[PDB]
């Protein structure tokens, strides 16, 4: 059976998928399971099943098969085309695990506290639950050193749901006494750009992306309120009227604009949508530009492998190079999701102020 | 056109009367259920809307919220067809709701029950 | 559809089916009356027996 | 001149039309006029003008029709199969008539201009308005035996303008002076079944519709709130606080919920409709399943009457049968106007506190 290429879209999508986290992956061993990574044999892209060895279309989301579909190969791609796509996928899962973790133990000591000593602490505006970062995520590929992005993913049903509700009580709970974590930051454009550094900090660099050659091992990156608890310009009320996540970013049950992190875990921060969006949901800031530089090296594979007339025919006008030059001018509103241009233009506590650290998260009054 | 067909007064088949056909266009909520013999409603009394979660060939499941008013086609008793569902100039915008980046998709259901008694 | 639970609260339309559906048969044997597929059909029966509301809301 | 059946939503609009109240009939001896009771020939429904010897659609509504169009008919329909349907129309009617008369009578009652004896009620309460229930339509066949519902209706001009200016200067008049009528239930599915009846309503059963099988003619039941005045709990206050109408159905003048009645007439409450509507339409309160039952003996005619592809080419699919098992299955949005569940959600006086008795119809304060 013969088969035909996929049209730029459909591409687009899968690249949205991989980074999001989702690309579902059948191998001829554990077939759709992705809970330990095989070779690929085929990718779902924009509701179309296309197999990772010559890139043709074979079966839809329509169809169930259980077996990759006899046809005509080519076999001329090869492992190193997609090798890159496969890795952001992974360790984007990964690192939602991570930060699901994490998550899950900054509501669990939350829930430790009672709401009497919760507003006395809010009136008093200082510290009141610390958890140690050297049980931040023990056995994580960022965390450990003997860990790598072909380990198999930690069991974990409804991810997506989890993350909702406790980030959704998490910062009820903020927003109830004032509250402020040190690891909560107004913008990570300004992380990637425009910070101090501590003394153990300044060795730190941001790759901006998730690439394999670099490193992603580190430790845990929080804005340290040591240089905040060194600025006794605000009082007590005045430190509610700054310090307060809801006087940059608003009442939080009536928002509609998104919080971000600093690089806890991976050196890559996370950014949640507000709650009147319709649900919480993480992601990751990241440039679209490079979203879309992962698949450079298929192009000239894709090139070399078919014939130029069934490139021009499926991929456009200009063919795979003219489709990826104009998707990179198209790369600020196809690639980026909805939520991260959606940030507080306005903040009067700018967290430009004061350095970083590595150290132990911690939650203030 | 044969004229022996057209006003014949007896049962000629189906295959011997069929031509080549053309596209329908339609709109669900504008139709009416008496009218259309096609359609299934939930009755609107209800009010106690519930989530239920499916999952697809692939083996990712999905989350849905189903309530008084739900419009489904009943398929059976009509031959093979082609849908296409056009969503342009719309909003589905409400207070807690945004339709950017929101996924709608079909999905088709498989029971003894009949579908008002959901 | 979501990844996560949709909570009732948010939404309150009933389905998206208030936009455009465009049918096209896709086999050429078959006929239906009314929304029902018959195998044969009477043609001089068919004379003077449809409504506009029960014709533009035929298959 | 060959005839074909008319299509199920015509039959739909033709029941609802017959409990409406107002259906179209020709008579020979009469015409289009049917003040004078008369076998009919022809009725219009959905614009379709049917004999009913043969139910064939004979006609439209676009040209004028003088005598019976000389047709081909089988004559294989009798008239008790569409007596039911002649019958509903015609008490609708005289229901509505009688209704009207009351609701006239009790205004030009609480028309009197006493403004001193007003205020006076303003300043205590008390009861002033009151009507005996002995003369409550006397010459109507639900309140005398002799009267048959073949006697000639009343002959009334403009019935609906006349109800409505009625019914809304009677509403204006008790919402702005805080009276007490005793005309309304919050809740009329309470009526039927779950409200307190007095020593002579015991014995009544109620019908819950209109047909020749069942009793039509009965007296008054009106709520016991002369036992209120005696309450020594209620005050001028307490009336203003809880017991005042605006209380529970919204301030008439921007009320949306519509408004009940008591079992006046015929063991059968009338709901008027809300101002914000654009207008007041009285209805009955008969559930659609009940009035799709009336027409069991046509469908069992029609399929011993007619042939198979006449029926299945115009009925629909199932024949008239499965078009008679259609309808019962989606009865109540088709067959039930949208008025009759615009009742109020929450209530504070409630319905079901003092009994309802065979008693005169009074206003207090």
């Amino acid at each position: 059976m013969e088969v035909c290429l996929p049209n730029g879209h459909q591409v687009v999508d899968l690249i949205n998928n991989a980074f999001e986290g989702r690309v579902s992956i059948y191998s001829a061993q554990e077939g759709w399971d992705k809970t330990i990574s095989a070779q690929p044999d085929m990718m779902v892209c924009g509701g179309a099943v296309v197999c990772m060895h010559c890139l043709g279309v074979v079966g839809s989301l329509q169809r169930k098969l259980k077996h990759l579909p006899h046809h005509r190969c080519n076999q001329q791609i090869r492992h190193q085309d997609y090798v890159d796509v496969q890795f952001a996928d992974r360790v984007t899962a990964h690192w939602k695990r991570g930060m699901l973790s994490f998550v899950a133990q900054m509501h669990e000591m939350m829930n430790d506290v009672s709401p009497d000593d919760l507003d006395r602490v809010r009136t008093e505006g200082g510290s009141l639950v610390e958890l140690n970062w050297l049980q931040v995520d023990p056995n994580s590929m960022f965390r450990s050193i003997h860990s790598s992005w072909t380990d198999p993913l930690q069991v974990v049903d409804d991810l997506d749901t989890k993350l909702d509700q406790y980030w959704t009580a998490l910062n009820l709970m903020i927003d109830s006494s004032d509250l402020i974590p040190n690891f909560m930051m107004r913008d990570p454009s300004h992380a990637f750009n425009g910070v101090k550094l501590g003394g153990d900090a300044r060795q730190t660099q941001f790759s901006r992306t998730f690439d394999s050659r670099s490193s992603l091992e580190w430790g845990v990156m929080v804005y340290d309120y040591s240089e905040l608890e060194h600025d006794p310009s605000k009082g007590r009320a005045y430190r509610k009227e700054l310090v307060t996540p809801a006087r940059d970013f608003g009442h939080f049950g009536l928002s509609h604009y998104s919080r971000a992190t600093t690089p806890i875990l991976g050196k890559m921060p996370a950014v949640f949508s507000g709650m009147l969006t319709g649900n919480c949901k993480m992601y990751p800031f990241i440039k679209g530009t490079a979203k879309l530089k992962t698949v450079r090296k298929l192009v000239e594979a894709v090139n070399h492998a078919w014939g130029v007339e069934k490139i021009r025919y499926a991929l456009g006008p200009g063919g795979m190079t003219g489709w990826y030059n104009r998707t990179m001018q198209q790369a600020p509103i196809v690639l980026t999701p909805a939520a991260l241009t959606m940030f507080p233009d306005t903040i009067k506590f700018g967290d430009l102020n004061y350095p970083v650290m590595i150290g132990d998260p911690m939650i203030l009054g | 056109a044969e004229p022996e067909i057209i006003a014949s007064l007896a049962p000629v088949p189906a295959p011997v009367f069929a031509i080549p056909p053309k596209p329908a266009d339609y709109n669900v909520r504008t139709l009416r259920i008496d009218e259309a013999t096609w359609l299934r409603m939930i009755p609107k009394s209800m009010n106690t809307p519930f989530q239920i979660q499916v999952t697809d060939n692939t083996g990712t499941n999905w989350h849905l919220n189903l309530r008084g008013g739900t419009r489904v086609v009943n398929l059976d008793q009509i031959a093979p067809m082609r849908f296409v569902l056009d969503l342009g100039g719309k909003s589905y915008k409400e207070t807690s709701w945004d339709p950017n980046g929101k996924k709608v998709g079909f999905i088709v259901f498989q029971s003894k029950i009949p579908f008002e008694l959901w | 559809i979501d990844s996560a639970a949709i909570t009732p609260t948010n939404m309150t339309q009933p389905d998206v089916w208030d936009a455009l559906l465009t049918m096209s048969p896709l086999s050429a044997g078959e006929v239906t009356v009314k929304g029902a597929v018959v195998s044969e059909v009477v043609p001089a029966d068919l004379i003077g027996s449809y409504t506009p509301e029960s014709l533009n809301a035929s298959l």
